[PDB]
């Protein structure tokens, strides 16, 4: 497939993020590349507001998909990079337990060789002395599982999972995720049969930046039909 | 809440069997629940699931075979199987969420854990012979 071929090589990403959180406004910018051949994301954001108002790991999921290795036995229900070059909405509830919850809106598409990731976030009924304004979190990201199901009505797919968040006191925060992408062109996408994306994420900081910052380096691959 | 199988042990290939798993506590209505099962050595499979809203899903392989159903008034969820086959075999848990669930059916990895649910059954065992 067209969208397929996109991804045979390495290809820039850029990422921007606006966020309002119970109030507390932020942008973040990002970069880096992915090799889909390999599953493999590597990217750096950076807060262009100053301190960011949330713990970065809440903000991981946020932060592309189509740069999941589909094994070539399951190619037909890669839905993410069928949608390319025109790209796909993917929008998310996040409900942190006992906590408030994020809504997020971002376009996923090319602009010119690179990918974009350009998402407007919404955070509401926070606790300030919760564990996510709290900054409460630990700097580090389980691995999880992405359980996606077709939605043939809205020639796109569902997604739902929960992640679990390490809390510094030695518990865990966990966040509901509901997810849906819908593409952005008319024309022919995959509809895939329900299967998930094995996801492990590595959080890390780059030691000559001075601003509040993430390094990301994310292996995801599809898994679950034989 | 705490989740409990019952109805699950050995069966002929060929016959049928009712799994039940009870809800202690006031809240079950508003729970997805969902039946999962785990052979020796494979990946954990959500069999079948019946939402908040009524819905059911059924993985392909029991497909017209299992029925899934559930009683808000005992809070019970039920799994009827019918011309049970070896490749039924596999240990059973209940679970219930008030997640985002969408009828998700199929392999969910290693551990059935890796689907997170807010509360699990310790399982019966079921054995096709």
């Amino acid at each position: 497939g067209k969208g397929e071929e996109l991804f045979t090589g390495v290809v820039p990403i850029l990422v921007e993020l606006d966020g309002d959180v119970n109030g507390h406004k932020f942008s973040v910018s990002g970069e880096g590349e992915g090799d889909a051949t390999y599953g493999k994301l590597t990217l750096k954001f950076i807060c262009t507001t100053g301190k960011l108002p949330v713990p970065w790991p809440t903000l991981v999921t946020t932060f592309v998909q189509c740069f999941s290795r589909y094994p070539d036995h399951m190619k037909r229900h890669d839905f993410f990079k069928s949608a390319m070059p025109e790209g796909y909405v993917q929008e998310r509830t996040i409900s942190f337990k006992d906590d408030g919850n994020y809504k997020t809106r971002a376009e996923v598409k090319f602009e010119g060789d690179t990918l974009v990731n350009r998402i407007e976030l919404k955070g509401i009924d926070f606790k300030e002395d919760g564990n996510i304004l709290g900054h409460k979190l630990e700097y580090n990201y389980n691995s999880h599982n992405v359980y996606i199901t077709a939605d043939k009505q809205k020639n796109g797919i569902k997604a739902n999972f929960k992640i679990r968040h390490n809390i510094e006191d030695g518990s865990v925060q966990l966040a509901d995720h509901y997810q849906q992408n819908t593409p952005i062109g008319d024309g022919p996408v995959l509809l895939p049969d329900n299967h998930y994306l094995s996801t492990q994420s590595a959080l890390s900081k780059d030691p000559n930046e001075k601003r509040d910052h993430m390094v990301l380096l994310e292996f995801v691959t599809a898994a679950g039909i034989t | 809440v705490q989740l409990q199988e019952s109805g699950g042990g050995s069966v002929q290939a060929g016959g049928s069997l009712r799994l039940s798993c009870a809800a202690s506590g006031d809240t079950f209505s508003s729970y997805s629940m969902a039946w999962f099962r785990q052979a020796p050595g494979k990946e954990c499979e959500l069999v079948s699931n019946i939402l908040r809203d009524g819905t059911t899903t059924y993985a392909g392989s029991v497909k017209g075979r299992f029925t899934i159903s559930r009683d808000d008034a005992k809070n019970t969820v039920y799994l009827q199987m019918v011309n049970l086959k070896s490749e039924d075999t596999a240990r059973y848990y209940c679970a219930a969420d008030s997640g985002t669930q969408l009828g998700y059916v199929g392999a969910v990895g290693l551990s059935c854990l890796d689907y997170v649910m807010d509360y699990w059954g310790k399982g019966t065992q079921v054995t096709v012979s």
